[PDB]
RNA sequence: UAGCUAGUAGGUGGGGUAACGGCUCACCUAGGCGACGAUCCCUAGCUGGUCUGAGAGGAUGACCAGCCACACUGGAACUGA
RNA sequence: CCCGCAGAAGAAGCACCGGCUAACUCCGUGCCAGCAGCCGCGGUAAUACGGAGGGUGCAAGCGUUAAUCGGAAUUACUGGGCGUAAAGCGCACGCAGGCGGUUUGUUAAGUCAGAUGUGAAAUCCCCGGGCUCAACCUGGGAACUGCAUCUGAUACUGGCAAG
């Protein structure tokens, strides 16, 4: 606090860590899925929640959600993983991106259909 | 990019007339003023601080055809620009040479205008001027050519105009077809129903 | 008239050169304190004239050693 | 050597020409000693599209500068239009 | 002439035998914008009698402030519990550029060009408290004059 | 130790506003008592008095008015922890130009006012409003 | 990462460079750097600028321009201004 | 760039609508399926899931992710604290270091003042000008908060000398 002090010593910056590592800023990246199964949420909530375990291209072995009603996904099947965390379940830190890959959009999505890989209905 | 749908719905949902139609038969006659667009339009729920503050914004960017994209550079220059914002915008929107042309009279609404400048109609300084966001300068007379001058529907706005109250700050000939832009109007001489505090608040948030 | 700077020899044993602290009392870029910072150059002086912690008035001169491109131009407060 | 040259500057199809002194090795837009007026082909009428500090270019010639063609053209429409 | 607006109302808890009694407190404040500027906190049972106490309570305990044409006289500063406030002469037509709260008890007090911010805390309650506090303790060329024992054209 | 002589000045100063006392007295400086004409000068206090001739004490008589102090606040600036040196240009306004501001400078200590209007600047000594 | 350095630090004389110089060699002196961070380790081309921010700062160095370094990797010289 | 021809003709989507945050209803499911930036929603009347109608916001774009600054006075020089919220070494001595009562003299290092040189061009900003307008291009200024040198001032801080 003291000045002589801060001239001694100066003011570290509070490095701040990213919430999603394994992309090592990178907007996407392309996975394979290790293991596809169904997960129990954090506390209050009741589900069985899609993740699949996705090994990397840059080695990391990450565990990725899979949104929308229902999934063609199974081992050695190929997705784009995203930035984002689903809070109620522990440990899950990135979605799927359906639409790319190996991943299919939402079958008879009428809404939001950019955030599930849907094509425009004719 | 222009505002495509229905024009007394806009006005609807704002709560004043916009002036978005020509103005022959009163908006009354046309549309349930009172009542708001939709299912939900009798219930009328209460507006905090921002959504006050966005309806004006709406309002004053519904009133002259401008979108987000170019109100919020209107609004960059306006700060820019020495002394008040609020009023600094309101001479800029009213400098756009659709709004000269419909307050000098040469078209029913400032669609009617946009459409008219879009189509080359409009001569500022003698010289064809293609653009709705032309700023035009104070001294600047603007005409319409003989090829647009004998279109029915600029006669019939012209009597419009007639109708409504003429602007101070523009000097417009009705046989000529020519109105000189004299001076950047006044804020007095603009509509005190709009509000820049609001504005100005909202991109300053 | 010529450019010049005054310092206390640090040291005075390698022969013929002198090492000379120029303490500059510089202000702290941030906080603002005034922190002594020190100089020390390499000296030329022939005749070996001066001592450690003397004071000395020094010149820029070309390269005269691996180390050394500053001479000596009077020595000043000599005292013991 | 030293010369006197023009640099282009402006936008595509609209260029307008920084007349500069500079050593020649350097490039056309780099490295220059000295920027000595402009030139501007598709200026319109009422307006000079030309500027040549001439008191400067002399002082350059003197020193050993050589001219580019296009400058010594401009040099020449100045000295007339004046 | 007097312009009020009420800032917050907030939804309190006393837990009795029973269970929980909820009770609305509602913090207004009220203005001539010539000067004067009173805040009132008041609370009630329900929001609309809570409110007019507010008023009320408002209205009384007000408060005069030296305003020079519409702007303050001097940079203060304003202290209180969790609330630490900064307010500058800001130019005129720049508005008040200041936050929720504090933009409510300028804007009834009648300052129209102000640049204010609220450190520390931000609660409602303090934040105005602290910004009434500020209004006052701050004079003007008149007041300084008198005190120091000088011409205003001397102090300047 | 006491290691500021005008700062505990400042701190008796603000000690008596805050105390009701009429006079308050230290051991004279010559900076103590250039530092008294000024306020006097600008009239924060009444007067003030140096007395003795072996260790003389300055004695300064403070000014009240309506039951408040005259000298709202006064803060040190410069300190010797941490000198601060200021540009003519950069001299400051203290409570927007109504209080002052005591700036030693390369002709004497004077008020910031002063300062500003000769062309010169210097150690920042305290603030008064 | 707390000790580092033997052409190392300085001197004399020869040699070398377009040029000063441990640049090089022989001898002489025993020095030189270091808590104002040497040495060692990790990362990084630098600047005008860019973004942001009331400012003070923070982050950054794509495009344009100045400077530096490299041309498969490691050495070397020749020609030549 | 201009002139002529035909005919509304060839040209609107994306997100969101529980609160923060502008915009609400019905049906389907029934802690399942699913949603989510935070807080939370769903266990049979879901404005929070899915569809529909209606609405809101942007628009040739609109969403999501990543990344930097802001808000964050949340590294606090400007601009934080330490009894009980994280924080006074268990207590002392003490070198380097930081700071130094009061008077006079001297110095002018800090400090301050003026000048001179430089601080490339571009960029930023200001008044203009040119492309139909804008973006873009561009004239002239201002700025480049810096650094150096010379000549001054003697309050304060430093040095030296006596008290
Ligand atoms: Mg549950
Ligand atoms: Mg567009
Ligand atoms: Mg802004
Ligand atoms: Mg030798
Ligand atoms: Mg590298
Ligand atoms: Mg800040
Ligand atoms: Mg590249
Ligand atoms: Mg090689
Ligand atoms: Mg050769
Ligand atoms: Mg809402
Ligand atoms: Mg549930
Ligand atoms: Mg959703
Ligand atoms: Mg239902
Ligand atoms: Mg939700
Ligand atoms: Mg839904
Ligand atoms: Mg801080
Ligand atoms: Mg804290
Ligand atoms: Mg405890
Ligand atoms: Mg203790
Ligand atoms: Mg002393
Ligand atoms: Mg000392
Ligand atoms: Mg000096
Ligand atoms: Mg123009
Ligand atoms: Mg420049
Ligand atoms: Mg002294």
């Amino acid at each position: 606090a003291t000045v002589n002090q801060l001239v001694r010593k100066p003011r570290a910056r509070k490095v701040a860590k990213s919430n999603v590592p394994a992309l090592e800023a990178c907007p996407q990246k392309r996975g394979v899925c290790t293991r596809v199964y169904t997960t129990t949420p954090k506390k209050p909530n009741s589900a069985l929640r899609k993740v699949c375990r996705v090994r990397l291209t840059n080695g990391f072995e990450v565990t990725s959600y899979i949104g929308g009603e229902g999934h063609n996904l199974q081992e050695h099947s190929v997705i784009l993983i995203r930035g984002g965390r689903v809070k109620d379940l522990p440990g899950v830190r990135y979605h799927t991106v359906r639409g790319a890959l190996d991943c299919s959009g939402v079958k008879d999505r009428k809404q939001a259909r950019s955030k599930y890989g849907v094509k425009r209905p004719k | 990019a222009r505002y495509l749908g229905p024009k007394l719905k806009l006005s609807r949902r704002e709560g004043t007339d916009l002036f978005l139609k020509s103005g022959v038969r009163a908006i009354d006659t046309k549309c349930k003023i009172e009542q708001a667009p939709g299912q939900h339009g009798a219930r009328k729920p209460r507006l905090s601080d921002y959504g006050v503050q966005l309806r004006e914004k709406q309002k004053v960017r519904r009133i002259y055809g401008v979108l987000e994209r170019q109100f919020r550079n209107y609004y960059k220059e306006a700060a820019r620009l020495k002394g008040n914002t609020g009023e600094n915008l309101l001479a800029l929107l009213e400098g756009r040479l659709d709004n000269v042309v419909y307050r000098m009279g040469f078209g029913a609404t400032r669609a009617e205008a946009r459409q008219l400048v879009s189509h080359k109609a409009i001569m500022v300084n003698g010289r064809v001027v293609n653009i709705a966001s032309y700023q035009v300068s104070p001294n600047d007379v603007v005409s319409i050519r003989e090829k647009a001058k004998k279109q029915s529907r600029v006669k019939a706005a012209l009597e419009l105009a007639e109708q409504r109250e003429k602007p101070t700050w523009l000097e417009v000939d009705a046989g000529k077809m020519e109105g000189t832009f004299k001076r950047k109007p006044e804020r007095s001489d603009l509509s005190a129903d709009i509000n820049e505090h609001l504005i100005v608040e909202l991109y300053s948030k | 008239k010529i450019r010049t700077l005054q310092g206390r020899v640090v040291s005075d044993k390698m022969e013929k050169s002198i090492v000379v602290a120029i303490e500059r009392f510089v202000k702290h870029p941030i906080y603002g304190k005034f922190i002594k910072r020190t100089t020390k150059l390499h000296v030329h002086d022939e005749n070996n004239e001066c001592g450690i912690g003397d004071v000395v008035e020094i010149r820029e001169c070309r390269p005269l050693s691996k180390t050394k491109s500053w001479t000596l131009v009077r020595v000043v407060e000599k005292a013991v | 050597m030293v010369t006197i040259r023009l640099a282009r500057h402006g936008a595509k199809k609209r260029p307008f020409y920084q007349v500069v002194v500079a050593d020649s090795r350097n490039a056309r837009n780099g490295r220059f000693i000295e920027r000595v007026g402009f030139f501007n082909p598709i200026a319109s009428e009422k307006e000079e599209g030309t500027r040549l500090d001439l008191d400067r270019i002399a002082h350059w010639v003197g020193q050993g500068a050589t001219i580019s063609d296009r400058v010594a053209a401009l040099i020449k429409e100045v000295n007339k239009a004046a | 002439e007097l312009q009020e607006k009420l800032i917050a109302v907030n939804r309190v808890s006393k837990t009795v035998k029973g269970g929980r009694i909820f009770s609305f407190t509602a913090l207004t404040v009220v203005g001539d914008g010539n000067g004067r500027v009173g805040f009132g906190y008041g609370k009630a049972r329900e929001v609309p009698a809570a409110i007019q106490k507010a008023m009320e309570k408002a209205r009384r305990n007000m408060i005069n402030v030296a305003l020079n044409n519409g702007t303050l006289q001097h940079p203060v500063k304003g202290v209180h519990t969790g609330s630490r406030v900064f307010m500058q002469p800001a130019s005129e037509g720049t508005g008040i550029i200041a936050g929720g709260a504090m933009r409510a008890v300028l804007e009834v007090a009648g300052v129209h060009n102000v640049l204010a911010k609220a450190y520390g805390s931000t609660n409602p309650i303090n934040v105005v408290r602290a910004t009434i506090d500020g209004l006052e303790n701050m004079n003007s060329p008149a007041m300084v004059a008198a005190k120091r024992g000088k011409s205003v054209e001397e102090i300047l | 130790s006491m290691q500021d002589p005008i700062a505990d000045m400042l701190t008796r100063i603000r000690n008596g506003q805050a105390a009701n006392k009429a006079a308050v007295t230290m051991p004279s400086s010559k900076l103590k008592v250039a530092i008294a004409n000024v306020l006097k000068e600008e009239g924060f206090i009444e007067d003030f008095k140096v007395e003795g001739d072996t260790k003389p004490e300055l004695e300064l008589t403070l000014k009240y008015f309506q039951g408040k102090a005259v000298v709202e606040s006064i803060q040190r600036v410069s300190r010797p922890g941490l000198r601060i040196y200021k540009r003519k240009d950069e001299l400051p306004k203290v409570m927007a130009g109504l209080g002052i501001a005591v700036v030693s400078t390369s002709k004497g200590v004077m008020t910031d006012r002063a300062a500003r209007q000769a062309g010169l600047g210097g150690e920042i000594i305290c603030y008064v409003a």
